[PDB]
């Protein structure tokens, strides 16, 4: 149900702690991704539990431009046997690093 | 020995439930096992949770996931192997995830100082601010070579209250505090000499080539854990076959001593509610390509025919409730599809597009979905069809209209105002209910041929074949059947387009001879079908070449002899009678003979001659 406010909110030339309200909705986790808006190369991901709202991306290169998408992830049943509920709901920013 | 197994999970990330639910029924799965068939997922344990029950399980076949765990300690104690059978997000055989809260706590402790081997599969350690010990690990010595690349290995905290590692453990290598808790080393510490794993560094310590993470001693029968399979209380490459040959009858015969693989272990009867599959194994359930009968009271899984039967909703019913016709959207649920519960119309707006659902056009190339189709339990209603199309290309293997629904409750077969030069429907065999129409195809030329009352399961059923193209102008052009039909019609003008033959059929194809003295592929005649011959059997100038399918029935071999039998290749580590494997050699007359006893690996030649030494 729609999760917002992703925003970087402490940075330095190759670390980013970014931030997001996941608001009124409940996930069991969030896909983290980030790669150069460019970019040739793919994206990098990581998970980030559904309590938590805030993440560090390190090793990041100085002066490139990023771009960052956290998914909202849904992933229940309510047995082994039951039916699949499963849904991602994105935001996303871009955000330059700092010159070293 | 015989462990306490259990089948593992294969929820990834989902959770059941609340944690609650979660747990207990990740508790109730591995509780008391030794031995997964399956994963180990162990996901959403909050921290107080106890998973002292995971101290029992020694094996995991699959891959092993920890992710999203609150608790201190997980203790996989004696988690031996992973083998990998099956990996987690296309590379990884163990993946340890995300296992912490919003204060930066969480999995502290992982001691698995039993785990020394991952048969396949590479490793996967990610965000777990409180893992200990750990990033110290020399994965070398646990991981296939072929899967280092692939290591995805991410270690982090503060100093994240960690202990230090025994000064007795092998370059500081631990997985947690204590001396018990050293890297054990079993592959990186061996002698240059050793195949596979060792019990030390000397060349006396090495392990027989059937262990899989270590030793007590050299033998088969002191593996810790078994590489492939465990018989009894040995490990063994395969287990005993199924079937043995005879080389009195040169015929395979049922091994008294044979085994069935049930996970990776060597049974001479599958466990209750498990099948046997097309090569040794028990199996839960049967593939995708397969289905299941209960063949002399045992279940087997045998290959299913063409395409596995998959019944499915008609237009009107299931998803396809409201939608007027099979359609850009709806097509795609038609996908493996071979019987229709319902009706199917295909009409103008499925490829014009409608604006009011939303429903862009059809792309004519998506019909071909549809070759699955054989079986329609309601009508089929074609009002359009793409132009450039000649035939009804995509039902033609449609075998059987059942007409239980009908259109306007009178039609099981509507066709109706198309471009269409024939009905390209060569598989149709009933029409078990409902009438049949035909009209307003203006380039239609050979529905009238057909003899429908051999189609129609009832009297009563009847045609509405008008307004088509000319009859005589079909004659005129030539748009006839082919002269192999039989006079019953046809669906087209090709031999594959006839209801029946007058003679001999190839395949789907009425032809004028089977290749019996001079064709291509060599042939016999069965029911009036022209059946091949082994690929064994040498062509006969001015005599038929095989008296049936089979290398059992060819007049000459092209290759080989082996007794009554014709073979590209001698029989050659094939397993005999009383535990001795069967070798041949062909002699000047390109006869199979027994090699000398005393040839274990093989001959060239009769007697220990053809056999170094
Ligand atoms: C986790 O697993 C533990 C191991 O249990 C085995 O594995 C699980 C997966 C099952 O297959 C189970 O059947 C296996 O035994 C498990 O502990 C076990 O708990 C069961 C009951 O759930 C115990 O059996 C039952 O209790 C008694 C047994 O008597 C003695 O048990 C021990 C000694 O071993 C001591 O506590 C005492 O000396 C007892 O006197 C039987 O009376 C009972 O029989 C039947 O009772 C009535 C009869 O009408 C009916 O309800 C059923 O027909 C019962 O079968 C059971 O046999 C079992 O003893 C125990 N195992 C061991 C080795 O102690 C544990 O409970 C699991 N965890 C959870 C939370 O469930
Ligand atoms: C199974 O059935 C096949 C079809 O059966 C024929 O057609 C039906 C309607 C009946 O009339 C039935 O009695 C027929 O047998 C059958 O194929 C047929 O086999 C014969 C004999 O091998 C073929 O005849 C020979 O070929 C030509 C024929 O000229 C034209 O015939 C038709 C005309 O519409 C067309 O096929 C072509 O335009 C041909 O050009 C002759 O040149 C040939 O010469 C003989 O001449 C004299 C005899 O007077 C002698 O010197 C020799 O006997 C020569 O052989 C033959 O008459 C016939 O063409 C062929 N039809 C087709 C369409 O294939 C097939 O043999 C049967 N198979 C089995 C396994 O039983
Ligand atoms: C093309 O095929 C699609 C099916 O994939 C058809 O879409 C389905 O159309 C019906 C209405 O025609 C929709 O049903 C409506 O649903 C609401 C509730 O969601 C209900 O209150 C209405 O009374 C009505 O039943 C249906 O949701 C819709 N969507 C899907 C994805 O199935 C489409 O109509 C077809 N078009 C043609 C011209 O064949
Ligand atoms: C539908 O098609 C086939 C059965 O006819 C199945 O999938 C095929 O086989 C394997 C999966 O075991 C894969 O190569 C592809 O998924 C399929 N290959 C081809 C050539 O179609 C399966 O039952 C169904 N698959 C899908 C994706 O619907
Ligand atoms: C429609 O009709 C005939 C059928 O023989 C043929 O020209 C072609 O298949 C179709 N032509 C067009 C322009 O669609
Ligand atoms: C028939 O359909 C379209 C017509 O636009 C086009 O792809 C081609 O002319 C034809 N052939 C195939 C294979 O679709």
């Amino acid at each position: 149900d729609v999760p917002r406010d992703l925003e970087v909110v402490a940075a330095t030339p190759t670390s980013l702690l970014i931030s997001w309200d996941s608001g009124r909705g409940s996930y069991q986790y969030y896909r983290i991704t980030y790669g150069e808006t460019g970019g040739n190369s793919p994206v990098q991901e990581f998970t980030v539990p559904g309590p938590v709202h805030t993440a560090t991306i390190s090793g990041l290169k100085p002066g490139v431009d990023y771009t960052i998408t956290v998914y909202a992830v849904t992933d229940h049943k309510p047995h082994a046997d039951g039916p699949h509920t499963y849904h991602e709901s994105p935001i996303s920013i871009n955000y330059r690093t700092e010159i070293d | 020995e015989e462990k306490k197994v259990c089948q593992g999970t294969s929820n990834k990330l989902t959770q059941l439930g609340t944690f609650e639910d979660h747990f207990l029924s990740l508790q109730r799965m591995f509780n008391n096992c030794e031995v997964v068939l399956g994963n180990l997922e162990i996901t959403y344990v909050q921290r107080n949770y106890d998973l002292s029950f995971l101290k029992t399980i020694q094996e995991v076949a699959g891959y092993v996931l920890i992710a999203l765990n609150t608790v201190e300690r997980i203790p996989l104690e004696n988690l031996q192997i992973i083998r990998g059978n099956m990996y987690y997000e296309n590379s990884y055989a163990l993946a340890v995830l995300s296992n912490y809260d919003a204060n930066k706590t969480g999995l502290k402790e992982l001691p698995m100082r039993n785990l020394q081997e991952i048969l396949h599969g590479a490793v996967r350690f990610s965000n777990n601010p409180a893992l200990c010990n750990v990033e110290s690990i020399q994965w070398r010595d646990i991981v296939s070579s072929d899967f280092l690349s692939n290591m995805s290995m991410d270690f982090q905290n503060h100093l994240g209250s960690c202990q230090k590692c025994d000064p007795s453990c092998p370059n500081g290598s631990c997985w947690g505090a204590g001396e018990e808790n050293c890297q054990k080393l079993t592959k990186i510490i061996c002698a240059q000499q050793c195949s596979g794993r060792c019990r030390g560094k000397s060349p006396s310590d090495c392990c027989h080539n059937q262990c899989a993470a270590g030793c007590t001693g050299p033998r088969e029968s002191d593996c810790l854990v078994c590489r492939k399979f465990r018989d009894e209380a040995t490990c063994k490459d395969t287990c005993p076959p199924l079937m043995l040959y005879n080389p009195t009858t040169y015929q395979m015969d049922v091994n008294p001593e044979g085994k069935y693989s049930f996970g990776a272990t060597c049974v001479k009867k599958c466990p209750r509610n498990y099948v046997v599959t097309d090569h040794g194994s028990c199996v839960r359930a049967c593939g995708a390509d397969s289905y299941e009968m209960e063949e002399d009271g045992v279940r087997k899984c045998k290959k299913c025919e063409g395409p596995c039967r998959k019944v499915c909703n008609g237009i009107g019913i299931g998803e396809f409730k409201d939608s007027l016709s099979i359609n850009a959207t709806n097509i795609k649920h038609f996908k493996n599809c071979t019987s229709i519960s319902g009706d199917l119309h295909i009409l103008p707006v499925a490829f014009r597009g409608d604006s009011f659902t939303h429903t862009p056009p059809l792309d004519p190339q998506e019909l071909d979905i549809l070759k699955t189709v054989k079986e329609i339990t309601g009508f089929l209603l074609i009002q359009a069809w793409p132009e450039n199309r000649t035939d009804l290309h995509a039902f033609e293997n449609l075998e059987i209209i059942r007409g239980r629904t009908k259109q306007h409750g009178q039609f099981s077969l509507a066709v109706v105002s198309l471009n269409i030069t024939s009905l390209g429907l060569r598989s149709l065999k009933e029409i078990s209910d409902g009438d049949v129409i035909i009209s307003g195809n203006k380039n239609l030329c050979y529905a009238n041929t057909i003899n429908w009352k051999k189609l129609f399961g009832t009297s009563g059923q009847k045609t509405k074949i008008i307004s088509n193209r000319g009859e005589n102008s079909c004659k005129a052009t030539g748009q006839v059947c082919h002269a192999l039909c039989s006079p019953e019609g046809c669906w087209g003008p090709e031999p594959r387009d006839c209801v029946s033959c007058r003679n001999v059929s190839r395949g789907r194809e009425c032809v004028d001879k089977c290749n019996l003295l001079e064709g291509e592929p060599r042939e016999f005649v069965e029911n009036s079908e022209c059946i091949q011959c082994h690929p064994e059997c040498l062509p006969q100038a001015m005599n038929i070449t095989c008296t049936g399918r089979g290398p059992d029935n060819c007049i000459q071999c092209a290759h080989y002899i082996d007794g009554p039998h014709c073979v590209k290749t001698c029989p050659a580590g094939v397993m005999g009678e009383n535990n001795t494997l069967v070798w041949k050699y062909a002699d000047a007359g390109h006869v199979c003979h027994l090699c000398h006893p005393n040839c274990t690996y093989g001959c060239t030649g009769p007697g220990l001659e053809g056999c170094p030494t």
